């Protein structure tokens, strides 16, 4: 017998301990592996990965018809398209993608996002749009030129029908918590804003209504720290 | 040198003056069955002719309110040529597929397509009863719908419970009216036993749900079908026997 | 950091071994076939 | 195939001044991911980014316990569980990320009683492989466990864990299976065998309270599962419809639960 | 003498048409196993087997605990078991299935109580050698143990466990005896000691509660004994009748049990 | 910068009688300390001196066990606590010695009855990040702990102990913040948020007692932490007025506390 | 299973012990470390 | 894997031993005298 | 003296690490900009 003092911690069953455990089966080897296509090794590799955002989350949008963003032609200039905020741990458009259902396993996130807009409609309807990118500070903006004073991109309906705005890393802080509302109005990220840049202009004998899919993924610095559990799954019994 | 294409499989080929890309389905190529992951002992057969060139299917009118459709894609191949009586004699199987859907327009309709090939795509049973007996089930001419294809009831959820909006993850492409009119996919033998049955799993699935629904002026062509087209790229048998349909 | 020790002949009964950092996403993000740069137009 | 930790830092920018040259303009209909970085966009600084990415691996993503199933003893003087962790939405909705999955696994046991608390009494856990006998009594033959694996541990003491291994006949466990285990006439109206992969059927788990008369006391053990030695493959999206079945991923047709909530105009990002 | 893990692998095989090479007729007459193999008779693919046969030896076979006896003690005061492991038809058949075993064990001894529960006493275990005085009460002077290995354990502790080494006069236990102990006139009608091998008698068990006066508790301690170190020759068929007897392979004349269940014709497989 | 034990010694000196070399006349004007040592003043003698400093570093000074706060369990069921070390006034003042402070924590759990007893009953420490759902009551599924870090314990046990990293998303824990949270109009009645730092928020701890009824027992667990790995920036007063608040550094504006003790005269030393 | 016997000092928590501790957090690396002026280092820089 | 260790004196009490592979079945499946080949008639 | 020995991967449950005697006093006791030496009149 060696002497051996038990310090606290003792009989303790931790549930993210990392510790052996004995063997029901001895001497035993499992089936041999084969190859199998499309093997996963981290979670960053499901972020970075375009996503259809539900900018059109709104009451009265019936079943699918929440992911596109409506395009029309207008009477009055510097009009707005669409505005949602970028915060992916929180609950709007970010909420149906997959970067926003990854980032709320983790309570911390850090990186770059992107933002993807690709333009459904007719091949003779042109126009031009400014989607611009606006730090924390006052509320969404009210005119194209406070819009226009941060992080805007000029995309134009051509050949190209896909534009895809960054949205850089601009924070204070190293890690932003993936909760915001409350006194947690400090880890917000901004409002990402579609401006009706100079008009839809659209042929006789065409259709002057359109639509835009916005996608989002990750970027090549994104992270996340500390694991916890969503706030998606609710059950009441056990499913017998 | 990016648009115009064309696909020979066999005796038959497939020609078009504008696509995108060809998606390589999880950026791997079909491959015959290494001797390391093999666990059959019979030699098994490969055609390599005959079975591995472009069958296609009946066309699918796209109505301004559709839903989608959906096939199963070792299933929809099983009474039509030679494969089909590969995959009725033989005991098991393994090939890679090599899809292509087409559907033109002129530059005055607009609308979009999604066709995406989903892995062991399960199909759920609609309906809120949460007790085991009593639950409603899918038959089987809406789990293996054959070569007449299924509609979508939900397409939002993809009639399984998963939310379509990140149904981005599979090997996917989009018909864009105004920029492509096909969508091409060659998937690979995606599987976690190195052979399988052709006639009781079906591998994988492919969708095509309508977003941004068709929009066009008066005078122009209302019917606007689609139709696809599947090479079973790679296809080797095993185990022959007496022949079963189902 | 004495981690790795087994105590048995059975090798599925030890703790979290070796950690690569193995990332290829590469096959999921550009699986098409033709290499696209990315200063340039997707469809020339 | 790249292998690094931390994160990919950024690299001084300029502006460019030229026609031909666009990072901008992508092409989602080719079904690849947009590839536009932040240097070539606006520009940047110069930053070494030592944030690490150790934690995002699906080995530390599935190394965590968690309840699998609960077993209520009453003391018919014996209780069964057939293994399927499939019961609980927690650690269900993680594993039905993924389509393909092999791993070793780290079963925990933890027993209390009716208004919880721990008697010093005697309790036997036995596993039951496939083909074997289920017990038909508390002192039957089938707890002999000539062969059988079989932990002997009280109430009073720690929790008990063992160590088991990939006990599939397949390569890997698949959740999703799209066929039938059997051939014949499938019916149209009750398919209650679709999408049932035999080679996750492993058995059923057994416990009693070893004596020779019937202790009166209602027990209650729940398993904790932990994954470890785990590879995935085959990623898929993840379920946002309330579960309803325990083997079958049926949903609500009526009343489907949108994925984002709602507001009040598209043009008000609040 | 071959010495290999895995399976043999098979090897690529084709078609033959020719005379005087035959290797599908046998000759069973001959008291010998067909040598026919796969490659020979059809044609066949090549594959290397990687199915480890570790789990098939006859040290990973027996190497598993199993019960030999129950004791019951009343507190007569003491209760003593004679060692002979052929009295539970799990672990008698396995050791049957050979003629000749030569092991080492290690016994466990697991002692509850009527409703089952373990009360804070003390027992002895003393093993008895063939030869050595059974005690014959609770406070005799056989348990001072001055030289036979003895055992102190309460039921409040875990069971007690240890091991044994190969105790027989002969070179191996045999379990089959054709034959008497002694000489003499032998009887035709009750041969009462034909097929007791005298090399198996190893002793008595007994055990007993530490105490002065009479502790009012009715004990009940199971032996559970595992082997290791194992050898074994001559194999034999293994016992389809079922057990009558404890030292005797009796078994019963009529209502023998066949070795195959009936089905409907000889011309229907299921 | 020098590193050195013991304490500087001492050197000789003698007498100085010369013009211009003053070592006495400072100048405290100019903010900095006076520089005159023994040496200069008066005659010295030469001594070694070993009285050792390692008692006096911020890592000696710190790593001693503290109360930080009580938990009272009436058993609502559950029992929450928001981590916040600035609630007992032993170990507030050593940390507001400094503005900020980088360390790790070591957590320990000591858990009495009403009267002071350990009943042999089983409890569960879980710790809420901020934004995990906090649990509502005790046998709700926020218990199942997923992914949040949990403790299973009893009374019977040694008081458990735990390890916690750095956990701040700003690089120190800074107890004073002259700013407000957020951006606004902030009234001039009740700034009801002025000193509050957001990267000190570190979550609720949770305790419960693993049950499935009521047990009737007033528990009182008390959180003892320790700091280990601690570095400490730009020193400040320490505090001499009595705490009145818990978050905010009120204190009273009449009948403030001299800080020295009142005597008779000026030119009276006792 | 090695023989080991239990001394006294089991099972007691003294305040100024200096032991090791199970973390609760796996795999965790803290923010990075910045220069901020005015490093202490011990307590004889207070008193002086 | 440290397993193979003892504590006694006594061999009879250690764990279960180097595995050795040995496999002779050319003495149940083929006791004859007179070796037959499995490419000819066992009984020419 | 074994006690920095860790049993985890990570370095934040060990002991007190190395005791560095570090010690800066001129940053809180003379932190002018011009040095004054202590055998002459601080203000010329
Ligand atoms: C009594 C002590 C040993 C207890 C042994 C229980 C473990 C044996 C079952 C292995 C569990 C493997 C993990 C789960 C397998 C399949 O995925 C499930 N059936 C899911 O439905
Ligand atoms: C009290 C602690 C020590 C207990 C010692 C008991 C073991 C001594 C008996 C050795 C048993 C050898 C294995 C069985 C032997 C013969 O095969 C049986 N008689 C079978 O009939
Ligand atoms: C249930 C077992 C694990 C319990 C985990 C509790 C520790 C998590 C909180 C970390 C405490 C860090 C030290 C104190 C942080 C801040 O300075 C306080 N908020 C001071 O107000």
């Amino acid at each position: 017998g060696i002497p051996a003092e038990l310090r606290p911690g003792t009989n303790q069953f931790l549930t993210t301990d990392d510790d052996t455990a004995a063997p029901i089966l001895p001497g035993f080897t499992p089936t041999p592996t084969i190859h199998i296509p499309g093997e996963v090794h981290s979670l960053l590799e499901l972020c970075r990965v375009e996503t259809i955002l539900e900018v059109n989350n709104t009451t009265e949008a019936t079943g699918l018809t929440r992911l596109l963003i409506p395009v029309s032609s207008q009477n009055k200039a510097d009009e707005l398209c669409a505005a949602f905020m970028v915060d992916p741990g929180r609950i709007g458009p970010w909420q149906s993608t997959l970067v926003g259902q990854i980032c709320r396993y983790y309570t911390q996130w850090s990186g770059s996002l992107k933002v993807t807009f690709m333009f459904t409609g007719s091949f003779m309807a042109t126009g031009k749009m400014l989607v611009a990118y606006s730090p924390p500070g006052s509320a969404q903006p009210a005119n194209r030129e406070t819009a226009m004073l941060g992080t805007h991109v000029i995309w134009d309906f051509g050949l190209q029908s896909s534009v895809s705005l960054v949205i850089p890393w601009i924070s204070n802080t190293h890690f932003r918590t993936a909760k915001t509302g409350g006194n947690y109005d400090y880890y917000t990220a901004g409002v990402v804003t579609l401006w009706y840049q100079t008009n839809y202009v659209v042929p006789p004998e065409t259709p002057g209504e359109a639509y835009i899919i916005a996608m989002g993924a990750a970027q090549d610095n994104f992270t996340l720290k500390i694991c916890k559990d969503t706030d998606e799954v609710t059950q009441q019994a056990v499913l017998q | 040198s990016d648009r115009v294409a064309q696909l020979t499989v066999g005796n038959s080929s497939i020609t078009t003056q504008e696509a995108a890309n060809i998606v390589l389905a999880y950026g791997e190529w079909p491959e015959y069955c290494p001797d390391t992951d093999a666990t059959a002992v019979d030699k098994p057969t490969r055609p390599d002719v005959s079975v591995n060139r472009f069958y296609t299917l009946d066309s699918k009118m796209w109505q301004e309110n559709s839903t989608g459709w959906y096939w199963k894609f070792p299933d929809v191949l099983n009474k039509t040529g030679v494969f089909g009586q590969n995959a009725q004699f033989h005991y098991l199987y393994r090939s890679g597929f090599c899809l292509h859907v087409q559907c033109n327009a002129s530059k005055f309709h607009q609308g979009a397509l999604l066709v995406a090939v989903i892995p062991e795509f399960v199909i759920a049973g609609r309906g809120s009863n949460t007790k085991p007996n009593e639950a409603p089930h899918p038959g089987f001419t809406t789990t293996f719908p054959g070569t007449t294809g299924a509609t979508f009831h939900d397409p939002y959820v993809l009639d399984s419970g998963v939310p379509l909006s990140q149904a981005l993850i599979y090997p996917h492409q989009w018909i864009n009216l105004r920029t492509n009119n096909c969508a091409t996919v060659i998937v690979p033998y995606i599987n976690a036993v190195p052979f399988d049955s052709a006639i009781n799993h079906s591998n994988f699935g492919l969708i095509v749900i309508p977003v941004s629904p068709l929009k066009y002026s008066s005078g122009a062509t209302t019917a606007i079908p689609i139709t696809i087209t599947i090479a079973p790229l790679n296809s080797e048998f095993g185990g022959l026997r007496q022949a079963v349909s189902q | 950091n004495f981690t790795n020790i087994n105590y048995y002949k059975d090798s599925y009964a030890a703790s979290a071994t070796r950690q690569d950092f193995t990332q290829d996403p590469k096959k999921f993000t550009q699986p098409v076939l033709d290499s696209i740069r990315e200063l340039s137009a997707p469809l020339n | 195939v790249t292998n690094a930790e931390s994160a990919a830092n950024t690299t001084p920018s300029s502006h460019r001044l030229e026609t031909g040259r666009v990072p901008a303009l992508q092409a989602a209909e080719t079904g690849a991911t947009s590839n536009a970085t932040d240097e070539n966009m606006i520009e940047t600084r110069c930053v070494v980014n030592r944030n690490g990415v150790l934690e995002t691996t699906i080995n530390h993503f599935f190394s965590r316990s968690g309840l699998v199933g609960v077993v209520n003893l009453t003391d018919t003087g014996y209780a069964t569980w057939d293994i399927d962790i499939m019961g609980f939405v927690q650690l269900r909705r993680k594993c039905e990320m993924f389509t393909y999955m092999r791993f070793n696994a780290e079963f925990t046991f933890v027993t209390t009683t009716k208004n919880g608390e721990a008697r010093p009494y005697m309790l036997q856990y036995m596993y039951v492989p496939p083909g074997a006998p289920k017990p038909t009594g508390r002192d039957a033959f089938q707890w002999q466990t000539a062969t059988n694996p079989s932990v002997f541990v009280k109430l009073t003491d720690p929790p008990a864990q063992v160590s088991v291994p990939f006990m599939s006949p397949a390569s890997a466990y698949q959740w999703f299976y799209d066929g039938y285990p059997t051939f014949g006439q499938h019916p149209e109206t009750s398919n209650t065998t679709y999408g049932l992969c035999p080679n996750n059927m492993m058995g059923t788990f057994a416990v009693r309270v070893v004596s020779r008369e019937a202790s009166q006391l209602k027990l209650q053990t729940r398993v904790y599962m932990k994954l470890k030695h785990v590879r995935a493959w085959v990623p898929r999206p993840i379920r946002s419809q309330p579960y309803l079945l325990k083997n079958f991923p049926n949903y609500d047709s009526s009343k489907i639960t949108n994925s984002a909530r709602d507001r009040s105009s598209i043009k008000q990002a609040n």
